[PDB]
């Protein structure tokens, strides 16, 4: 039976335990003997699993964690949409959206940031922002900063109901581990309840505020002289004048006479002429279309009625010859594991988080994005640092799984036992298979260097020289292209022009126009996968040699965070898979970062730039990346000294801040190396001889001080190392962008 | 310029030295291994007791001076 | 004031994240309502 | 156990009926999850608050001060928020409060009783009897004077009229 | 409240038979072992019975008002609002703000009315659906209760269809319900 | 664009035969059922509870619009 079951007043809310650091954990209740205490207080303070025994507790405490996240979220939301309504040139940037930057921060004039108020434009001089957040707003059809504030007071009103929420979770009627373990009722609600009516409210508030708003303004219309939401509900006349069918009402909607509403739920595909984004007619049927279609999916598992599928049935069917006993027991540790889930939401999270960085971008959803293009870099490499962090997330929290709560008598012979019992053969394939990719597609680049450094321009891999053309991906584009009218009959444009198609152009500015392949194009799409391998390589790897090895046969009683075994067995440093992670970590950074370099020349050089009154479109960089890309001297020359420029002469500028975040990124990413390309004893021995400077004082602390763990030196080393990246390519990116966009 | 570019040298020589001098003058023992004479010059550790002992040897210590050297003349 | 809360505040980094605050403040107007010092005035 | 105010509304497990105006009314079970206290407290200081106001705005209608502009009570408030006046008021107000924070914190500590910050200039509550039909009739009289001065205020805003002038 | 006509004897479907969930005990007024459907075997008989009460209240009080309106009309609202009938004057009333004004009272008591209803599980209330103490002349006071309670619910059940008849009938010919 | 065919006969009777057809259908193939009381009927319809009736109409619908909307497209409905 799903049915609710709480615990009234389990946990008394007081301040005793504020003052008690470290009161969760037995070993750090005791109290800092030594400095490396305060990092484990850090470091377990959210491990819930290694403070009690009791998955009540954990799921609790989980449950209310959550609540305290969202709170925190929905004041970052507050936050932005108050800066929207009082530090923003929101209501200039709607009159005139392709002539001034959005900004919605300023800063004080103290010691000369005053430069840093650049003139955004609109009469107004802020920081310019690449959130996307005023376009957001456009589409949301919000015109005030009014309607911005209630926003922001919504938002905080939310926080303040999220914080509630927890706390009365926690301390005054926590639900029980029965009301947790309840997959089916969860899933069912979620699909139906949160997805399908979000959209469904979605799609409502589209067709009734977004979709008559957004027609005006795209009509020319002032944000002053359009009426308000509630006159468009109120007033069917008005609403029926911009899309006829509202004067039908609802009978055809009952009736199934749904062509009624072809107005306003179409399938146009393309970009609006006028935005560069898409339909919002077309945006509301698909936001209509996934409410139905999520609905009817929360119907599929069984609550209290009887009707309805056990995912454990399901499960425990699937089975087959080369398996075994198949899926049985992934139920149970699914519903007795957090690890488990959180791997599998994080890897699902991250792989959407990069799904919708490339989507965003080829088909630019709100309008007036898609010629800022200091928003659409940002959101794309931004969506895509998350997922690639997320999936980090997921090795890790299959690792602690595999360590924490795996048993091998709930699992014999299963899919997860199987794994396990031939992990020799996947790690040593991806370790080929890894390999090849390394050479066939850096050695190519190599290749090409070394041909071109010695005058042999007719032996290297170029497009005016042996091609590696990608048929399969061109084949794709003139299916894509073509599908309109033959294998989509009833939509009027390409999903996409990327594809192919025309140039959409906004402000005389390539909003969307065709991205050609060549094979400077397969050459990086051949790193990318060679980059991707590798790091599931070494996530994988790691999960599957958690518990033991040939060399560790006893490794899940060190645990999943361990630092070494010992110098023997020839040395067993970075065993854990824990050091898989950090490893995979910086494979995730590099992929990464070959990901977005990719995007942001592609980009410059064969998509964006101005159209001429000939109709002929100059790029920013201008075809550079075909000829050059195909070099590692021409990704150092073409790519990076050469748009450089803008963020090493960014001083006396409003991009003096990205100028100095630069170099102090690669202050970050420097310091790092200390941490990374060192140890524990000589920093203990160097420690030793500063404590004895302070001693010959007669003073010393009470806490001994310690060196950080290994784990933590290379956890502080990984930590610094991708800020400094991250931070100098976050500083490149937006002065490129923003100097020349 | 030039005043800065040289304290900069002083930092990075007094750097150098100070990994060295620590190396070799920490050769014989220290706290944390007080028997390391007994073990040598060049071994990789001592394990991860007593904290843990990464580069607790005077070849480490060459070894990350080495990268101060080079830093400093550059 | 709850003497547990009152210790809570007393912990080491509410402390620094206070005090620090403090200083920056201090510096910031220092420099807001006598800025540009390179010197001092003599 | 129903309220004596809502007969099909249980009444709220913390209101027993010892504090003064005390009907069993809470439906959305505030003192369930707060302190009734705290919650008095607010309430007193909310209500005072309405009172006076209530009154400020019939004086100011009928009289203001020959030094100041006359205007109307809801009028004043942007005028001198740009005088510096209204600067003033909220200083000393937020002055007062400050004590009221020691107040609110020695309420919680259970030292005082919420809304008695033992204020008897003129000696008229000494004799109990008195005293709590007093403390029953400055509650009832708070909550009026809470939705007197919204009724006010709003039907300003509406009307552009003072409620004197209104009234006919 | 007679056994006879209202209790565990009647059957509205012999071919059925009287359903055995809690609402047909015998206890509940208004019972003739009508629920083809067994929708009291899945919904609380409380909640059931609620929302019962509710509509025949508001259906009857509908019923008795078109009837007035049609008779008589009260002085200055013939004028104000127009002379538009039933659901016209709803339009018309609308415009007004006369509905709006009634639609947020309503709401205040259904604030009250969700409570009382959520009381029923969260603290475990022993209020009797549908009633709210609402007995100032004092009828229920003597033996008719049992009676009035039954004609509550038959007038209630007789006014419910007896709106919908006459809103429709006055969607068709335009007549109100005098006709 | 598609044809939807306002609302007739054939649109009704389309969408009552999904429904029976549906409701049929579930008598054979729903594994589980709740418990409660069934509704009033005897035979192989003896054990027809009011949430498998709603389960087996919601699903007549679902058919009923796909078959309704389909045909219009094809243009046999309309
Ligand atoms: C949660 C996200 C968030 C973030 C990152 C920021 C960030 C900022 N806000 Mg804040 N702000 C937020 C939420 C947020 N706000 C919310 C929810 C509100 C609504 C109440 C506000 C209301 C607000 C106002 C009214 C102001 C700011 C200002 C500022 C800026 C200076 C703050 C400062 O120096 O305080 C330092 C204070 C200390 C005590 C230290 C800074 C960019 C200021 C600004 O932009 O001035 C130009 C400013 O005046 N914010
Ligand atoms: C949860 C979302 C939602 C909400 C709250 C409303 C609310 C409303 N709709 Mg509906 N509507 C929605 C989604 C929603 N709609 C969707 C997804 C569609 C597309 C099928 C429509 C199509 C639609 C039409 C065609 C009409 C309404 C109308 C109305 C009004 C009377 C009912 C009301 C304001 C009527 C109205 O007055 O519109 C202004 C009306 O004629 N709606
Ligand atoms: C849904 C997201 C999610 C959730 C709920 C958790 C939950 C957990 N993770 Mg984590 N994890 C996540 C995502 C998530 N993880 C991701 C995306 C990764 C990949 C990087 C990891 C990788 C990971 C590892 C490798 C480990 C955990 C562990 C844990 C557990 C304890 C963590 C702890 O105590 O943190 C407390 C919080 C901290 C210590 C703060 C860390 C923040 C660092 C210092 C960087 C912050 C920088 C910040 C952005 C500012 C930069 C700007 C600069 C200018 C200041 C806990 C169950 C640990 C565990 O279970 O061990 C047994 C563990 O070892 N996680
Ligand atoms: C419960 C349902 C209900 C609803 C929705 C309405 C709604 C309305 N009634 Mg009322 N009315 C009701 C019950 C209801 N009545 C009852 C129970 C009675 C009998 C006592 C009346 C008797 C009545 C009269 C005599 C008149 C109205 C009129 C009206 C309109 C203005 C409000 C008013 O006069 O008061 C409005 C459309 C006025 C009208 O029809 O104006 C043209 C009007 O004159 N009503
Ligand atoms: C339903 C809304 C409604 C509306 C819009 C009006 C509007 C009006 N009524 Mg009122 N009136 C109402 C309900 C309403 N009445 C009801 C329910 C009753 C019965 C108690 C009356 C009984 C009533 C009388 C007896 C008189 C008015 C009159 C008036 C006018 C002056 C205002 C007043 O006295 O009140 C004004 C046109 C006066 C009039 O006839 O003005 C035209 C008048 O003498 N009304
Ligand atoms: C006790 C309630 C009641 C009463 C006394 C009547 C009486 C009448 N209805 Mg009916 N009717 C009722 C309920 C009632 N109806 C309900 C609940 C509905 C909604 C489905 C209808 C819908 C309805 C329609 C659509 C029509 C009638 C019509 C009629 C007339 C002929 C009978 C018929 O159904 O045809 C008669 C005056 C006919 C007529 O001429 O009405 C003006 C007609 O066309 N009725
Ligand atoms: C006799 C009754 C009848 C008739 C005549 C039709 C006729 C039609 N239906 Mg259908 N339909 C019916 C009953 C009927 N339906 C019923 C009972 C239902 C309810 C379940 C539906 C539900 C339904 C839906 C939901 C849709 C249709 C659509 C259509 C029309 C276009 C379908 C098409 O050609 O797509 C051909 C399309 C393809 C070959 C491409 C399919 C690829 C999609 C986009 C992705 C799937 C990939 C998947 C995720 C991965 C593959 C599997 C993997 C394991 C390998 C077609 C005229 C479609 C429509 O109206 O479009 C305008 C439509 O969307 N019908
Ligand atoms: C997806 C591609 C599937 C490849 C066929 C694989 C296939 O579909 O097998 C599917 C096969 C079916 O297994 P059963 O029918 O026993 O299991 C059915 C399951 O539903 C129950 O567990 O399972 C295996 O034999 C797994 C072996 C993986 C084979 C390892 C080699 C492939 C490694 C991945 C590298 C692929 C590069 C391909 C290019
Ligand atoms: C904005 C602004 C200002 C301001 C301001 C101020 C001071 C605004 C103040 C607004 C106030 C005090 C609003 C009060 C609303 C009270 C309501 C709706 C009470 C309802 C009670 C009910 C329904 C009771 C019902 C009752 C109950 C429950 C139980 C008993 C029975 C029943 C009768 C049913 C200024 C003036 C400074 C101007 C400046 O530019 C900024
Ligand atoms: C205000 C307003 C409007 C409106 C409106 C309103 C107020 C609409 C109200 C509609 C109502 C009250 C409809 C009622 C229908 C009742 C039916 C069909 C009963 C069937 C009973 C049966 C089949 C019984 C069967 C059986 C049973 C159970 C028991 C006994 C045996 C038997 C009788 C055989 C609009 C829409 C015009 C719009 C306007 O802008 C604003
Ligand atoms: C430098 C270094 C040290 C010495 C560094 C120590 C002991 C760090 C102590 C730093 C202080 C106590 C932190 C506070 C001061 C910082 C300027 C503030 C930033 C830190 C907070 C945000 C946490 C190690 O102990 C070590 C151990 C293992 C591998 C590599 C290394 C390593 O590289
Ligand atoms: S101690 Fe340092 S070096 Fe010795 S094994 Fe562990 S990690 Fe490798």
């Amino acid at each position: 039976k799903v049915s609710i079951t709480v615990d009234k007043d389990p946990v008394a809310t007081s301040f005793e335990k504020w003052a008690q650091p470290g009161h969760f954990s037995r070993t750090l209740a005791k109290g800092p003997k030594t400095t490396t205490w305060i990092w484990n207080l850090h470091a377990d303070a959210h491990d819930f699993d290694s403070h009690t025994s009791s998955l009540e507790d954990i799921s609790r405490k989980i449950f209310s964690a959550h609540f305290g996240q969202l709170s925190i979220i929905f004041l970052w939301l507050s936050g932005m949409y108050f800066h929207g309504a009082r530090f923003s040139n929101y209501s200039a940037w709607l009159s005139n959206p392709t002539a001034v930057k959005p900004s919605a921060q300023v800063v004080w004039p103290i010691v000369g940031q005053e430069v840093l108020n650049g003139d955004v434009g609109g009469g107004f001089q802020g920081v310019q922002i690449t959130s996307g957040f005023f376009q957001i707003w456009r589409a949301s059809g919000i015109t005030s900063e009014v309607e911005l504030y209630w926003c922001a007071l919504a938002g905080l009103l939310m926080s303040g109901l999220m914080i509630f929420a927890g706390w009365f979770h926690y301390h005054k009627a926590a639900p029980k581990l029965e009301w947790f373990q309840n997959a089916e009722s969860m899933l069912n609600h979620h699909l139906s309840g949160l997805l399908g009516l979000g959209c469904l409210s979605w799609a409502g508030h589209q067709i009734h505020v977004s979709l008559p708003i957004n027609k005006l303004l795209d009509a020319g219309v002032a944000p002053q002289e359009i009426p308000l939401p509630h006159e468009f509900l109120v007033n069917r006349d008005l609403m029926a004048q911009l899309y006829p069918s509202f004067s039908k009402g609802l009978v055809p909607f009952f009736t199934l006479n749904w062509s009624e509403y072809s107005d306003f739920l179409t399938f146009k595909g393309g970009l609006n002429p006028v935005t560069g984004g898409l339909w919002l007619s077309d945006t509301a049927h698909h936001h209509l279309a996934l409410a139905v279609l999520f609905i009817v999916a929360g119907h599929m598992y069984r609550t209290n009625w009887g009707i309805g599928h056990s995912m454990k049935e399901i499960l425990e069917a699937h089975k087959g010859p080369f398996t075994g006993e198949g899926h049985k027991g992934l139920y149970e540790v699914l519903i007795t594991s957090w690890h488990a889930q959180l791997s599998i939401n994080l890897a699902m999270l991250g792989s959407l988080s990069i799904i919708i960085a490339h989507h965003m971008y080829a088909m630019p959803p709100y309008p007036y994005i898609a010629t800022d293009y200091p928003t659409q870099l940002s959101l794309f490499t931004h969506h895509m640092w998350i997922g690639g962090f997320c999936v980090c997330g997921a090795a890790a929290h299959a690792g602690i799984f595999m360590v924490r709560d795996y048993n091998p008598a709930q699992n014999y012979n299963n899919l997860l036992d199987r794994v396990i019992r031939h992990r020799d053969a996947i790690i040593s394939h991806l370790n080929w298979i890894c390999i090849f990719l390394g050479f066939h597609s850096f050695g190519l680049y190599i290749h090409n260097d070394t041909m071109r450094a010695l005058g042999r321009t007719q032996d290297m891999f170029s497009d005016t020289a042996i091609q590696l053309k990608p048929v399969f991906a061109q084949w794709v584009q003139n299916i894509h292209t073509v599908a309109p009218g033959n294998t989509t009959p009833n939509a009027l444009a390409t999903a996409s022009y990327a594809f192919g198609g025309n140039v959409v152009s906004v402000g005389n500015k390539v909003a969307m126009m065709p991205i050609s392949l060549g094979t400077a194009d397969f050459m990086v799409h051949h790193i990318h996968a060679f980059t991707i391998h590798v790091t599931v390589l070494i996530l994988l790897k790691g999960v599957l040699f958690s518990r033991n090895s040939r060399l560790i046969p006893d490794k899940a009683n060190l645990g999943f965070r361990f630092p070494c075994d010992g110098p023997g067995r020839g040395g067993t440093c970075q065993s854990s898979a824990w050091d898989s992670v950090f490893l995979g970590l910086f494979w995730m950074y590099n992929c990464i970062s070959v990901v977005i370099f990719h995007f942001s020349w592609k980009m410059q050089s064969d998509v964006w730039g101005t159209v001429q009154a000939d109709n002929t479109v100059t790029h920013i960089t201008g075809g550079n990346f075909a000829q050059s890309a195909i070099t590692i001297n021409g990704w150092l020359r073409d790519f990076l000294w050469a748009q450089a420029s803008q963020v090493i002469q960014s001083y006396g500028s409003s991009l003096s801040a990205y100028g100095l975040i630069f170099l102090g990124a690669h202050f970050i990413w420097a310091f790092s190396l200390m941490f990374l390309f060192s140890g524990r004893g000589y920093w203990q021995e160097l420690i030793e001889s500063v404590v004895w400077a302070h001693n010959k004082l007669n003073f010393a602390p009470a806490i001994q001080p310690r060196a950080l763990s290994i784990t933590q030196g290379r956890a502080v080393g990984l930590a610094h190392y991708l800020l400094g990246g991250i931070g100098t390519t976050w500083a490149f990116f937006l002065a490129r962008i923003i100097s020349v966009g | 310029g030039d005043f800065l570019v040289h304290h900069a040298i002083a930092l990075g020589l007094h750097t150098t030295a100070l990994i060295l001098v620590k190396g070799a003058l920490d050769a014989r023992g220290s706290k944390l291994m007080p028997d390391k004479k007994d073990f040598g010059y060049s071994f990789p550790c001592d394990g991860p007791g007593r904290g843990g002992t990464c580069d607790i040897s005077a070849w480490d210590a060459f070894y990350l001076s080495m990268f101060w050297m080079l830093n400093t003349i550059g | 004031m709850d003497s547990n809360f009152l210790k809570y505040l007393s912990t080491a980094p509410v402390l620094l994240t206070v005090w620090l605050s403090f200083t920056a403040g201090l510096v910031i107007e220092a420099n807001r309502f006598f800025p540009d010092m390179l010197y001092f005035p003599m | 156990d129903f309220s004596a105010a809502v007969p099909f509304l249980k009444r709220p497990s913390n209101l027993d009926g010892t504090l003064a105006g005390d009907v069993g009314f809470d439906p959305l079970g505030f003192s369930d999850v707060f302190d009734l206290r705290v919650l008095r407290e607010a309430e007193l200081k909310h209500g005072r608050f309405a009172m006076l106001a209530v009154l400020g705005f019939l004086v100011q209608e009928v009289y203001t001060f020959p030094f100041f502009p006359k205007m109307a009570p809801v009028d004043a408030h942007d005028y001198f928020v740009t005088q510096g006046g209204g600067s003033q008021i909220i200083f000393w107000i937020s002055f007062v409060e400050i004590f009221g924070v020691v107040a609110l914190f020695e309420l919680i500590q259970g030292k005082r009783d919420a809304g008695d910050f033992a204020f008897d200039p003129l000696g008229l509550g000494k004799d109990e009897a008195t005293l709590a039909r007093y403390k029953v009739a400055e509650i009832k009289h708070a909550r009026l004077a809470m939705i007197a001065i919204g009724g006010f205020i709003h039907q300003f805003w509406v009307t552009k009229q003072t409620v004197l002038e209104q009234l006919g | 409240g007679a056994g006879k006509l209202q209790g565990e004897g009647v059957t509205a479907i012999p071919f059925a038979g009287r359903p055995k969930t809690p609402a047909f005990d015998g206890t509940w007024a208004g019972d003739t072992g009508f629920d083809p459907l067994t929708i009291s075997a899945w919904l609380d008989i409380r909640f059931l019975r609620e929302a019962e009460l509710k509509h025949c209240r508001v259906a009857m009080l509908a019923a008795a008002g078109a009837i007035a309106q049609d008779a008589f009309t009260f002085p200055g609202t013939v004028e104000t609002f127009g002379t538009g009938k039933m659901t016209a004057l709803h339009d018309a009333a609308v415009k007004t703000g006369t509905m709006g004004q009634m639609l947020v009272w309503i709401g205040f008591a259904e604030i009250f009315s969700t409570a009382a209803i959520l009381q029923w599980y969260t603290d475990g209330s022993t209020r009797k659906p549908g009633d709210f103490g609402f007995d100032p002349l004092g009828f229920s006071k003597g033996k008719d209760a049992a009676r009035l309670e039954l004609c509550e619910l038959k007038n209630g059940r007789l006014a419910m269809i007896a709106i919908g008849g006459m809103i429709h009938h006055y969607l068709i010919t335009g007549k109100g319900p005098l006709e | 664009v598609p044809q939807t065919a306002a609302w007739s006969a054939k649109t009704c009777s389309v969408m009552v035969i999904s429904n029976l057809l549906c409701i049929v259908a579930g008598r054979y193939v729903i594994q589980v059922k709740g418990s409660g009381p069934s509704l009033p009927l005897t035979g192989s319809f003896s054990n027809f509870g009011l949430p498998e009736l709603l389960a087996t109409t919601s699903l007549g619908h679902i058919v009923g619009s796909g078959a309704i909307l389909g045909l219009s497209y094809v243009g046999l409905l309309s």
